[PDB]
């Protein structure tokens, strides 16, 4: 019963604040040590600043300092960690984490994670497609199907199957960026025996535009 | 006085210079001259009790020679003989070794009374 | 700043087997050394702390050792579940440095691939695009090539290739291959091709399709 | 109680399972929990003398009223307050400098004792 909500992903245009937030980590008499972490693809994670509630200490890193701008609500709530001018270098997934009452090492109770994307461009929704077999060349045993997901920004969608039923033999492929739009793959293998007898659908979500819903026929 | 130290930051109101002969190729800067000492209370001992023993007001020092007027009596009572914090410690979890991020300590302290008094009836 | 060195990004073992994950320290830091675990597309969750110390979750089968700038994660016995990156953190003082990915994969048994390949839809043939796919599932090892024949001819321009990690499950891995042409382009050739070569056959296994008769 | 400090050595009767939880990464081994302290006389003054003064035998605690049976009598004496050990020096050699090699170094304690009684001449 101890975990901690964020804000959510927000896609931002170069130049502009972003805020993030945090949740169930400060409270009265109650004591914790804040931490931030960055997660930028290519370096790894990164340690932004270590703050603490009924205090309000801050400690940053001369990294991020004049970038990072850290505050923490005694009521309910914190903590909010917001970046100024943001560059393509901020492009990565914020992560708010609180070792248990106090310290700096410890980080057992992390956030669900945020990804902040600073980029031109705007957000463009997916273009889902079926993936069916061909003709009756196929039959028993067992059938492969595949939704495409294509022309779509930014990161991340998720693809559902039968409303989150059967989670055995689907496979997510990792995206993959060209002319700056990604493009991601599902699929799934049902018995033969199964599909057509039952519909099978997959469903698109994605968070930054509209979620989708396609079903797969012959 | 336990023990003695000085001030930090920076004092409001200096040494006279008549008073001090200015040195020294180093220190030149005057030392804090603020200084406080520490108390202690030294032994606590039963036969320094004031409490525990009955006190009968035969004469009074002024002129209310114990009435309570009003039918309203105020005791006041300071003791610092029974003054022991007690500490406190609970487990949050147990690791296989020894680790204080498991533990959470706590202060409390606890005073005992039982006010008894013997009253005689006046008339006016 | 300390740095944490990770000494290789990803490593090799198999199920069942012990593995060592090195961490040195550019400095000495006694034993404020904590290890983070972190699965794809999860958020890191701690194992050790304080060096030797496992927090409360993780098994006995995790060992930590080490102290002063020689650190050690050692998994006696493993499972499929220990797939994931492996991350050493040090907190002797600011600012706090974590060491570079390493990634553990298991050597498990070598399973041939299974090859779907998938015709445009009509709903995105109506769009003036056209998709092929070709799904590789449940293979090992890592090293595959797929070709795409369009009337018997490689074709080289408009594939896009996405391989997926080793399966937290059964150690197998996945690649999907997409082939994105014109609709004006798909529609003026009938034969399409996608073979896929593997170490576990010495022929590629073929599957196709012909526009015409479907 | 003046200091404290542990003994060196194996202890015979360890601490029970019960009693501490064991660490530490380091540390593992139990320290020394053979404890003793160091005495010490604290003040001796001419107030807490009992001796230079007479005493009588008004009344004994036993039978026996002060009868000095076959004519002999045992007085015990401890008397820590007169304790001063003196410390001497005698030269060897008297070297151009200061030399330690030159000194022998002794210790002596003395004691003095009057013993004054006055005896009553019984017949049985």
């Amino acid at each position: 019963e101890v975990q901690l909500q964020q804000s959510g992903a927000e896609v931002v245009r170069s130049g502009a604040s972003v805020k993030l937030s945090c949740t169930a980590s400060g409270f009265n008499i109650k004591d914790y040590a804040i931490h931030w972490v960055k997660q930028r693809p290519e370096k790894g994670l990164e340690w932004i600043g270590a703050i603490d509630p009924e205090y309000g200490d801050t400690e940053y890193v001369p990294k991020f300092q004049g970038k990072a701008t850290m505050t923490a609500d005694t009521s309910s709530n914190t903590a909010y960690l917001q970046l100024s001018s943001l560059t393509s270098e901020d492009t990565a997934v914020y992560y708010c984490n609180a070792g248990h009452d106090y310290d700096r090492g410890r980080f057992p109770y992390w956030g669900q994670g945020t990804l902040v994307t600073v980029s031109a461009a705007k957000t463009t929704p997916p273009s889902v497609y079926p993936l069916a077999p061909g003709s009756a060349a196929q039959t028993n045993s067992m059938v492969t199907l595949g939704c495409l997901v294509k022309g779509y920004f930014p990161e991340p969608v998720t693809v559902t199957w039968n409303s989150g039923s059967l989670s055995s033999g689907v496979h997510t492929f990792p995206a993959v960026l060209q002319s700056d739009l990604y493009t991601l793959s599902s699929s799934v293998t049902v018995p033969s025996s199964t599909w057509p007898s039952e519909t099978v659908t997959c469903n698109v979500a994605h968070p930054a535009s509209s979620t989708k819903v396609d079903k797969k026929i012959v | 006085a336990r023990h003695f130290f000085n001030r930090a930051g920076e004092v409001g109101e200096p040494v006279p210079d008549t008073l001090i002969i200015k040195g020294s190729g180093n220190r030149t800067s005057v030392g804090s001259s603020i200084y406080v000492n520490t108390p202690s209370g030294s032994l606590v001992s039963s036969e320094a009790q004031l409490f525990n023993k009955p006190y009968w007001l035969q004469k009074a020092q002024g002129h209310n020679n114990g009435i309570c007027w009003g039918n309203q009596l105020f005791v006041t009572v300071v003791d610092t003989t029974r003054s022991t914090n007690m500490t406190l410690c609970a487990s949050v979890t147990t690791s296989s070794t020894y680790t204080n991020s498991d533990y959470k300590e706590y202060m409390r302290h606890v005073e005992e009374y039982d006010l008894q008094f013997i009253f005689q009836l006046c008339s006016i | 700043d300390i740095v944490m060195t990770q000494s290789q990004k990803f490593m090799s073992t198999s199920v069942g087997d012990r593995v060592s994950i090195t961490c040195k320290a550019s400095q000495n830091v006694g034993t404020a050394v904590a290890w983070y675990q972190q699965k794809p597309g999860q958020s890191p969750k701690l194992m050790i702390y304080f060096a030797s110390n496992r927090y409360t979750g993780v098994p006995d089968r995790f060992t930590g050792s080490g102290s002063g700038t020689d650190f050690t994660l050692t998994i006696s016995n493993m499972q499929s579940e220990d797939l994931a990156d492996y991350f050493c953190q040090q907190y002797s003082s600011y600012p706090l440095t974590f060491g570079a990915g390493t990634k553990l994969e298991l050597k498990r048994a070598d399973a041939a691939p299974t090859v779907s390949i998938f015709p445009p839809s009509s709903e995105q043939l109506t769009s003036g695009g056209a998709s092929v796919v070709c799904f590789l599932n449940n293979f090992y090892p890592k090293d595959i090539n797929v070709k795409w024949k369009i009337d018997g001819s490689e074709r080289q321009n408009g594939v896009l290739n996405s391989a997926t990690d080793q399966d937290s499950k059964d150690s197998t891995y996945s690649m999907s291959s997409t082939l994105t042409l014109t609709k004006d382009e798909y529609e003026r050739h009938n034969s399409y091709t996608c073979e896929a070569t593997h170490k576990t056959s010495t022929s590629p296994i073929v599957k196709s399709f012909n526009r015409n008769e479907c």
